[PDB]
């Protein structure tokens, strides 16, 4: 049995140039709880990246949540990229401020 | 505070 | 309002890589309170509000071995669950359990848990007399035989009834501050035409806590529950969540659209449109 995660990228507060922020990424719904998540800032990897606990829903799939500081910029693209054993291949998920 | 399966 | 407090665990095996990974964590409503990590540098059971840090090392002495015994038991549920289900040592199994109690607005204990699922799936679940089990298939009832002859249930219940109403009593009382306030959410519309043709509404709920919520778009008045895209509440990392609502509309019918807000922290229900 296995599920695949949900993913959504998304700062803490609005988005405002030049002002310091949260890039989140949050991966829930999943299971088996094994997961890499990165980070990605013009498509390398964000060095300091912490994470929470491993917990999960009432159904038993699990959630973390992925986050590091950062201040946007006109130009910065960010992303996430998840692998999980459901994938083919990592999923990259890319920032859409303008949601 | 915890429980303690005894 | 009414009120939670929850222990969930997870034990995940991984053969040939030492002994299972273990974590715990406590939550008072959708407030992380204790956390646990067997993988930590010397596993201790940790604090994560600041209401929680004026329990004295007594508390903290005892919450770390109970943390510890569970890792442990964890262990030899995993490899009896390997018998039970005739599986090799190869593969990796996870253990999880949840347990806990609902307060109402009175403090009084409103239902208890206690509940098991292995590799993702119902295992063996106290009901909610306190007293009787529901066994997933065979091999949890083994799991229920066994308990039953140790009487765990009337163990369970009285914890339940117990010190889990006395100690979240105590906990709400303590971070009357954060844990008695509901922060609503903040609240707008955005519009992002797809085509000459068609449009989206995205409903926003941000800066909301706790996590309940209900996001609802109306089109003339009704519901339009089938063509609304939700997506899961996340945690914006600072308590708070947030949470939108998406309906893709005929261009030139903006206004017939409504989103609806349901919060604890709403003295009514908000109801939003496109500006």
């Amino acid at each position: 049995i296995q599920r695949t995660p949900k993913i959504q990228v998304y700062s803490r507060h609005p988005a405002e140039n030049g002002k310091s922020n949260f890039l989140n990424c949050y991966v829930s719904g999943f299971h088996p709880s094994d997961i890499e998540v990165d980070l990605l800032k013009n498509g390398e990897r964000i060095e300091k990246v912490e994470h929470s606990d491993l917990s999960f829903s009432k159904d038993w799939s699990f959630y973390l949540l992925y986050y590091t500081e950062f201040t946007p910029t006109e130009k910065d693209e960010y992303a996430c990229r998840v692998n999980h054993v459901t994938l083919s291949q990592p999923k990259i998920v890319k920032w859409d401020r303008d949601m | 505070k915890r429980w303690i399966i005894l | 309002g009414s009120h939670s407090m929850r222990y969930f665990h997870t034990s995940v095996s991984r053969p040939g890589r030492g002994e299972p990974r273990f974590i715990t964590v406590g939550y008072v409503d959708d407030t992380l309170f204790v956390r646990f990590d067997s993988d930590a540098a010397s596993p201790r059971e940790e604090p994560r509000a600041p209401w929680i840090e004026q329990e004295g090392p007594e508390y903290w002495d005892r919450e770390t071995q109970i943390c510890k015994a569970k890792a442990q038991t964890d262990r030899e549920d995993l490899r009896t669950l390997l018998r039970y289900y005739n599986q090799s040592e190869a593969g990796s199994h996870t253990l999880q359990n949840m347990y806990g109690c609902d307060v109402g607005p009175d403090g009084r204990l409103l239902r208890g848990y206690h509940q098991d699922a292995y590799d993702g799936k119902d295992y063996i679940a106290l009901n909610e007399d306190l007293s009787s089990w529901t066994a997933a298939d065979t091999a949890a009832q083994i799991t229920q035989r066994k308990w039953e002859a140790a009487r765990v249930a009337e163990q369970l219940r009285a914890y339940l009834e117990g010190e889990c109403v006395e100690w979240l009593r105590r906990y709400l009382e303590n971070g009357k501050e954060t844990l008695q306030r509901a922060d609503p959410p903040k609240t707008h519309v955005t519009h992002h035409p797809i085509s000459d043709h068609e449009a989206t509404l995205r409903c926003w709920a941000l800066g909301f806590y706790p996590a309940e919520i209900t996001l609802t778009w109306q089109r003339d008045g009704e519901d339009q529950t089938q063509d609304t895209e939700l997506v899961e509440t996340r945690p914006a990392g600072d308590r708070t969540f947030q949470k939108w609502a998406a309906v893709v509309v005929p261009s030139g019918e903006e206004q017939r659209y409504t989103c609806h807000v349901q919060h604890e922290g709403l003295p009514k229900p908000l109801t939003l449109r496109w500006e």
